[PDB]
């Protein structure tokens, strides 16, 4: 047994999603394309508001995961995804990040938020596995019949060496053996450093 | 007297010592039970480079070979 067992596959996820205190623009760019990746998440102001009086009533609204992006000097540097109720955490450091107005050929327009597909790319010992686990629970269960089959959005983790690269495209399958993917962003390289076992206070 | 100082050495001893144990879980469990305990690790001495465009097109036909075979990681749904 472990923290996600028991509901894994039962329940969708409910995320929340929130930056450090007095957010730069870029901050809060990059907070708005990271919720959007995740179909059930929401997004609250930090405001001036405590992170104990924030997590406490997460814990009383029953929600799953809490994602909290912080910076320095105007530039996003970690993330810390906590799993509700009782852990674990995960906390990397953020590289690479480049937003969707600055990706080349990044789609324009509404992207649908439909519930996408995950790929988990070279996670090859248990720590990818663990870090792969935590991840993986931050987006809804899909319908397994047809699965191969349906959707038309995928968010790409690929891991090499420490560090994990992600991306998040929409595409549309134009004939049964050729697709055309169309990038959303944000791009970001994401370094894992600390899992522990509980969560915050 | 000298006692007391004794058990400030012993305090920071302790806390050297629950660093190195989370560091070594970590460096176990990136090897390939271990997923138990607490675990970071310091990349201090490591940057980390600029993602080519190489790299990026890769990963595109990555994904298009994931779509193509229908090989998805996602969570699927189950009866309780």
């Amino acid at each position: 047994m472990d923290e996600y067992s028991e509901l894994s596959g039962i329940v969708d996820p409910r995320v929340l999603v929130t930056t450090s205190r007095d957010p730069s623009s870029r901050l809060m760019a990059f907070s708005k394309e990271i919720r959007l990746m995740f179909p059930t998440a929401i997004r609250l102001n930090r405001g001036n508001l405590i992170l104990p009086d924030l997590v406490m009533s997460a814990q009383r609204e029953r929600l799953s995961d809490i994602i909290l992006l912080h910076e320095h000097r105007g530039t996003p540097t970690a993330i810390t995804i906590s799993h509700f109720p009782h852990g674990p955490t995960l906390m990397a450091s953020l590289h690479n990040v480049v937003l969707r107005a600055d990706i080349p050929k990044s789609i324009k327009g509404t992207v649908s938020e439909s519930y996408p597909h995950l790929i988990f790319e070279g996670f090859r010992t248990p720590l990818g596995q663990r870090v792969v686990k935590i991840l993986k629970h931050l987006f809804p269960p899909r319908d397994p019949t047809n699965n191969a089959k349906s959707g038309n959005r995928v968010i790409t983790f690929v891991n090499q060496d420490d560090c994990i690269e992600v991306r998040h495209h929409v595409y549309v399958r134009t004939n049964y053996n050729s697709v055309e993917l169309s990038e959303v962003g944000p791009r970001f390289t994401m370094r894992p450093f600390s899992i522990t076992m509980g969560t915050l206070e | 007297a000298h006692e007391r100082r004794q058990a400030k050495i012993a305090e920071q001893i302790r806390k050297l010592e629950a660093e190195l144990v989370a560091k070594r879980a970590w460096t176990l469990a990136g090897e390939a039970s271990l997923l138990g305990e607490d675990m970071e690790f310091d990349h201090v001495g490591k940057p980390v480079p600029v993602v080519t465009e190489e790299v990026s097109e890769s990963i595109e036909e990555l994904i298009k070979r994931r779509i193509l075979a229908g090989e998805f990681d996602e969570v699927l749904r189950r009866r309780p």
